[PDB]
RNA sequence: GGACCUGGCGGUGCUUCAUAUCCCUCUAGAGGAGCCUGUUCUGUAAUCGAUAAACCCCGAUCAACCUCACCACCUCUUGCUCAGCCUAUAUACCGCCAUCUUCAGCAAACCCUGAUGAAGGCUACAAAGUAAGCGCAAGUACCCACGUAAAGACGUUAGGUCAAGGUGUAGCCCAUGAGGUGGCAAGAAAUGGGCUACAUUUUCUACCCCAGAAACGAUAGCCCUUAUGAAAUAAGGGUCGAAGGUGGAUUUAG
């Protein structure tokens, strides 16, 4: 019947079952070919109750069908999701720059790349298991400034957006040799992750953990080696890395501490002593006491490498640029 | 109830209004007050105990009948007393009280049990522990027991008011089923002397 | 274009009743007496029996107009206690308000 | 022109504004029939209105002059049809003392007419519910009354067996 | 603020229009009249009076806020801004200062009202503290200014319902003082006519009370108020009764009788009567039956099993 | 959990109108009746007939005016009249609306033998009461 | 495997409370009898659904035919419908409910503590929380501000319902569609909830509360009318005149 029918929204709801269509048709459109002065025909005036020919109506129908098909095609169109580490993982994939502040204060210089996405569950009283998303996000702009965050929420997008904002608010500065490197070799134990980073020359690339690479890129660090030992909790790794980058002396700082001149002597260049950082003020006339055979509790792996005793097949592998 | 907590209960006895007290009066004046319920009356003749008894008797909320029955019992008692006294036998003023109300009161007094048994579980078994009853409870027991005796059914075709009257008479000089029951209860209590330490109050 | 087959059947029955009602009434009148002969009465009864079923007024069942359901149907509105309720709640029946009481 | 705000206020807000409320629409409204307007209308309609004579208040004078009281109603429902049966009915309340032409017929009329005729106030009250139209019903009632009166006046032979 | 101002003007205009429309011609006319007009010509008829159609001066309608606590170039106006809930804090400080001054020298608000006064949202504990402070101040023994300040918060109540309203005395046909009064009880209305003087009996609907009431309890009830007074047999009464059953009717009559007596009995006696509870309409009436239950409160059986 | 007309709190996003945002228990209290006719008074006749008509009319209106009804209609009757108050969006051209309206009036009139004269209420957006 | 976090549970400790609720206490009931009507199990060629609290005079504000879906027999095929289906999925759903609820919480959006772990965020002489929004409350109805209605969010239970209506998906489409005639329900039993008693506070008659008699109970049928209706389920009258002679463990309501 007619009274047994009902509104569309309800029907749609019924169809969907997400609780455990009228674009194409124009207000004058008909199955039968007809032409009314108000709609379908020109606005009022031709002014007569005309009807379409069979052929014309058929043509119209065909056109409509074509339009529908086109729409369907449009709907069913894959957009190219950039491949972050692994296709089907929220790895190095980029979110856009973090949304602007309350007063204004835009962050168009900054870029946001994800580091992990975990579906964290919690058993609550009446609700049962609550599927929350937890996301580790980093922020950086090049130029040495960067930070990170652990936004968590019931939705993914929400989590991302919180996280980006958090990152924007919590930034470290990371001093760099030139644009391209760490000032020196770092050895930091964070909780149970050990990270051994080595300073390298230009054209070495970033040969470190994928996350570590991404973070470096974000920072502005362009080329260096890093070994990640112990556990590999992502959060621990990230935080530890950040700490390491914060706590490395500049050459200027060193100079200040010691007097003296921080003079680098390259093998690439000649014997020529290049002075990097001299002290802003006085100069200590007593030279450093070169107490020979210096006690530095040094790593075994490095020693092995130097010697050639260890030869793992997964070490010097040809990889894609960074 | 449809009276608010603002509303307080009405003190009815009119000898109270025939003279801290002043303060109380003032307070009352300041406050609102409940209406006087039906049975509790201004009259000189009203006896509260008797009213209570009548209420107890009442079944199916048909009060008038109950009242009538109560009246009849009293009448019967009076008649009995007169028989004992006036024409038949000697005019023994001392041994025969004629006031039925007084007799009733005496009976009630007699019927009061100064100990009662509470059931208390311990280990996994039920013990009948003796307890000192408050006066109100005792009073209730008195009347209720009497009423149940009257009801019995072993007395059969006999009407109520007569039977009740008889019971009252029996009570008056320490006889009858109610008194026996009371005595039995007492005996039981005595038997469970030792279980007074099971009680925690 | 009625709600279901039952509804249609009911409608048909109603129509039949409307068609043959007067005659039925007459026959009942003829029957229901102590006045006048027995043979005549018998004949009348026979005639009534012969007359087709569904023209019978008692086979007319009440349903809701909207949903074809036989029970919970208020005869004031001719709709079911579900449909009626639905109507009421949105506020599409004048007068009908919830009994706060 | 009025800035009327019609609706229940939101927890920390205002009653809903004038320019898009269903509630206002729902209200049956008296924007027409402003007192002045009403007065004007009345003035306009002082024609159509022949004032009634000095037959006086208290209903005594009227009774003396006009006996009989017919009084039929008529209901004004909504919707496309106007056919309401209840409207057709008519009663005819007439005072028996005001009839003033009966001696023995007073004794007979009452006998004839059972549940009608109140004794506290001598009022015959025939009610006509038979025919469909109102006017015809009224006519019937009138006729009924007249015939009844005639019957009362014209005594029969069998009467004597009292 | 601009918007509000605009609305004010618009409101005024609307009012003027309304005035023009209605028979009351002047542009100056009261709020009550306006309300009446609105009722007449937008008759909602809804039970919620807030949901009814209204138009007023929008300074009554809108809930105002403390707009702009800092000017241009930051710098908040009031010195206790960074506390938050600043006004309350300021008030507290002032109170403290006053107390100190006093020391050197030698009913209450409700939370909602306080909030309204201030503008800021205020918790219960804070309110309590404030009250305590006020109390302390009061205790102190103060000058006039302090008293005035205190009064700003403290608001009166009006105490009602203590006396019984004494009816007239009236004389009809002959010189006889006769008091009319009326009582209801349990769907049973009464109307008693007590005559002062005229010693004897009570007529209920013409019939004498002895015949109208066969039962002793009802008789007692009828007697009651007179007995209480002490003026037992000194008044004749005619009493129209209607509705309900026996006992209820009797109760109603008693109530009415009491009321009548109030008319010409000493005020102290009236007070006593009131205290004793025979001048108050008992609002105990048969409870509505519910559609889940067998009776008004008794429910159908195995709810637990 | 009774859940008849009352629209459900999912988030703070759902824009809801005043009639739509009020539960059935408010009908006399904070709301009004949409339809208005004598039938449901007592004693009085022809309620059932009216109800069906009312049901039809709203549906018809919805069909005619697609995405051009902001809120539910108000049906009124005065003897032999059938007035309608539709709150419409300012979406389509006025000419089209005009064309529609007359047609509706004629068609409805011919159906029910009752002079209809509906009056529209142009409002640019749905008048939000709550963001539920 | 270790150590946490959140929950759930503990015949888990302390403290404080349930004012018809947990006990003692009250009052009237059920369980014993006959019926009335539901369920189960049985019977039948013959529905379906609900089926611990939260089913069991429940969907039904009603099954003689109808209703109706069920079963037997006999027909119909563009068929009331631009078909139809009370066919399968309530574990696809909307809609409309139950439930804890006789309760006060649930929340977006921020911020902080956890070396930035799952998480947590209480101290007014205040130690880090702030909050729109929904709920309680407040307003409303009814005989008031009391009471009772109504209201009661998020979730719980894949709780109830495809047979109220609508519909996703999957099927039947000379049949799981449609129409006709007849029929189908009766208890060896078990159990739930009613009614009525078992008598003297009673039974009958008057009167509707001062009376006079008596020393019950009222089905089951049996016949006979009456009402209804095409057709007998109800109502009355005669007749008969069961069991029962205050109910066990237990449990229901106020
Ligand atoms: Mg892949
Ligand atoms: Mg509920
Ligand atoms: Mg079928
Ligand atoms: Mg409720
Ligand atoms: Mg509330
Ligand atoms: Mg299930
Ligand atoms: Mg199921």
């Amino acid at each position: 019947s007619f009274f047994t029918k009902l509104t569309a929204d309800e029907l749609w709801k019924g169809a969907l079952a997400e609780t455990g269509l009228n674009r194409g048709q124009i207000i004058g459109e008909g199955r039968y070919g007809f032409l009314w002065p108000g709609l379908n025909v020109p606005l009022m005036k031709v002014q007569t109750i005309a009807q379409r020919s069979k052929e014309e109506q058929e043509k119209v129908e065909a056109d409509m069908i074509q339009q529908r098909e086109e729409w369907d095609r449009k709907k069913k169109m894959k957009v190219k999701r950039e491949r972050g580490w692994s296709g089907n993982s929220w790895g190095g994939i980029s979110l856009g720059p973090p949304d602007p502040g309350p007063c204004g204060e835009t962050y168009e210089d900054f870029d946001t790349r994800i580091l992990e996405v975990r579906n964290v569950f919690t058993m609550t009283a009446k609700e049962g298991r609550k599927k929350s998303i937890r996301v580790l996000v980093a922020v950086g702009n090049g130029k040495g400034a960067a930070g990170f965050s652990i936004g968590k929420a019931t939705d993914r997008m929400d989590a991302f957006r919180k996280a980006k904002n958090r990152a924007v608010h919590h930034l470290h500065y990371i001093e760099r040799y030139e644009d391209h490197t760490i000032f020196h070799d770092i050895s930091l134990r964070f909780k149970r992750t050990h990270i051994k980073m080595k300073k390298q020359p230009k054209g070495y690339g970033l040969r470190c953990h994928r996350a570590i690479i991404t973070i470096c890129r974000l920072i502005g660090i362009k080329d260096m080696y890093a070994k990640v030992s112990g556990s590999i909790n992502m959060l621990s790794l990230t935080q530890g890395l950040f700490r390491g980058l914060s706590r490395q002396e500049t050459h200027q700082q060193l100079a200040d501490k010691k007097g003296l001149h921080v003079v680098e002597i390259r093998e690439e260049c000649g014997p020529l002593p290049i002075v990097v950082a001299s002290p802003r003020g006085p100069l200590r006339k007593d030279p450093e006491p070169e107490d020979e055979v210096p006690d530095v509790k040094l790593d075994w792996e490095d020693v092995k490498t130097a010697q050639g005793m260890k030869r793992s097949v997964w070490s010097n592998l040809k990889r894609a640029a960074t | 109830s449809r009276y608010s907590p603002e509303f307080k209960d009405p003190l009815i006895d009119k000898e109270y209004y025939r003279k801290e007290e002043k303060y109380v009066r003032e307070l009352k004046k300041t406050q609102l007050i409940k209406a006087a319920p039906a049975g509790k009356t201004s009259s000189v003749f009203e006896d509260p105990v008797i009213s209570k008894f009548t209420n107890m008797m009442m079944i199916g909320g048909n009060k008038v009948l109950a009242r009538s029955l109560m009246i009849q019992t009293l009448e019967a008692v009076k008649r009995k007393q007169f028989e004992k006294y006036h024409a038949a036998s000697a005019e023994e003023q001392a041994t025969i009280e004629r006031n039925p109300y007084t007799i009733f009161h005496q009976a009630l007094k007699n019927c009061e049990p100064m100990i009662g048994l509470v059931p208390i579980l311990k280990g996994g078994r039920f013990y009948q522990v003796p307890v000192p009853l408050p006066d109100r409870r005792r009073r209730f027991l008195a009347m209720k027991w009497m009423i149940t005796e009257c009801r019995d059914k072993k007395h059969q075709r006999t009407l109520m008011p007569e039977k009740l009257s008889h019971k009252l008479l029996e009570a008056f000089h320490n006889q009858g089923p109610v008194i026996k029951r009371k005595h039995d209860l007492h005996k039981m209590a005595e038997a469970n002397r030792a279980l007074a330490h099971y009680r925690w109050w | 274009h009625y709600v279901d087959w039952r509804m249609w059947r009911d409608v048909k029955r109603r129509k039949m009743a409307y068609e043959y009602a007067d005659e039925r009434l007459r026959i009942n009148s003829l029957r229901k007496n102590t006045i006048l002969p027995k043979i005549l009465q018998d004949v009348a009864d026979e005639e009534i029996a012969a007359l087709p079923r569904d023209s019978c007024p008692v086979r007319i069942r009440n349903r809701c107009v909207m949903t074809s359901r036989p029970r919970g149907v208020k005869r004031r509105w001719r709709l079911s206690r579900i449909v009626f309720r639905h109507l009421a709640d949105h506020g599409q029946l004048s007068g009908i308000q919830r009994a706060t009481w | 022109p009025l800035p009327v705000r019609m609706g229940y206020p939101v927890k920390k807000g205002v009653p809903m504004a004038k320019e898009g409320n269903l509630e206002l629409l729902k209200i049956p409204n008296f924007l027409h029939l402003t007192p002045v307007a009403i007065k004007k209308h009345c003035e306009a309609l002082k024609d159509f209105c022949t004032e009634w004579p000095a037959a006086l208040d208290s209903d005594e004078k009227c009774e003396k002059h006009f006996p009989i009281e017919i009084d039929s109603t008529d209901y004004v429902s909504s919707g496309p049809s106007v056919r309401n049966p209840r409207a057709r009915v008519v009663v005819l309340r007439v005072k028996l003392s005001s009839l003033n032409l009966d001696d023995h017929a007073k004794k007979k009329l009452i006998k004839l007419v059972g549940e009608r005729y109140c004794k506290t106030t001598d009022v015959l009250t025939i009610k006509t519910d038979r025919c469909p139209l109102r006017r015809q019903n009224y006519d019937y009632a009138v006729y009924l009354l007249t015939v009844l009166y005639h019957e009362s006046w014209n005594t029969e032979e069998w009467e004597k067996s009292k | 603020e601009d918007f509000i101002k605009k609305q004010i003007e618009e409101f005024n205009i609307g009012k003027r229009h309304l005035a023009n429309m209605m028979g009351e011609d002047p542009e100056t006319f009261t709020q009550e009249d306006i309300d009446r007009a609105i009722a007449y010509l937008f008759p909602s008829g809804l039970f919620e009076k807030r949901a009814r159609p209204v138009m007023k001066h929008p300074e009554q309608i809108f809930p105002r806020q403390r707009a702009i606590q800092w000017g241009e170039d930051g710098r908040p106006f009031h010195y206790l801004f960074y506390t938050g809930k600043q006004s309350y804090y300021s008030l507290m400080h002032d109170v403290y200062g006053m107390l100190l001054n006093l020391e050197k020298h030698q009913r209450w608000l409700i939370k909602e009202e306080l909030e309204e006064m201030l503008v800021e949202k205020l918790s219960d504990l804070d309110y309590m503290q404030f009250i305590r402070l006020l109390e302390k101040l009061l205790t102190s023994q103060c000058g006039a200014a302090e008293e005035e300040f205190v009064q700003r918060f403290r608001r009166s109540v009006t105490l009602e319902s203590k006396k019984q309203l004494i009816e007239p005395v009236q004389y009809d046909e002959q010189g006889m003082a006769f008091s009319k009064s009326e009582g209801k009880r349990k769907t049973a209305k009464a109307e008693a006519i007590v005559y002062k003087h005229g010693s004897g009996r009570i007529k209920v609907n013409g019939i004498d009370y002895q015949l109208y009431f066969p039962i002793t309890q009802d008789r007692e009830q009828l007697m009651f108020p007179f007995h209480f007074v002490d003026r037992l047999g000194k008044h004749d009464v005619t009493c129209t009764v209607s509705g309900g059953g026996r006992s209820a009717q009797a109760g109603a009559i008693r109530l009415a009788m009491a009321k009548a007596l109030c008319s010409f009995v000493t005020e102290d006696e009236v007070e006593w009567m009131r205290q004793a509870g025979l001048l108050t309409t008992d609002p105990r009436v048969r409870e509505r039956k519910k559609p889940g239950q067998e009776g008004a409160r008794r429910k159908f059986t195995w709810k637990k099993r | 959990k009774n859940r008849a007309a009352r629209v459900r709190v999912s988030k703070g996003d759902k824009p809801v109108t005043y009639e739509e945002a009020h539960a059935p228990h408010y009908i006399a209290h904070r709301k009004g009746w949409l339809s208005l006719h004598t039938g449901n008074l007592d004693g009085e006749d022809h309620a059932a007939e009216r109800t069906v008509e009312d049901v039809f009319l709203r549906k018809f209106m919805w069909g005619t005016f697609p995405g051009c009804l902001a809120d539910q209609l108000v049906l009124k009757r005065r003897g032999n009249q059938l007035e309608i108050c539709a709150v419409v969006l300012r979406q389509l051209s006025p000419h089209k609306y005009y064309f529609l309206v007359g047609y509706s009036e004629t068609l409805l009139s011919y159906f029910y033998k009752c002079p209809v004269r509906l009056h529209l209420q142009t409002v640019p957006s749905k008048v939000v009461y709550k963001y539920l």
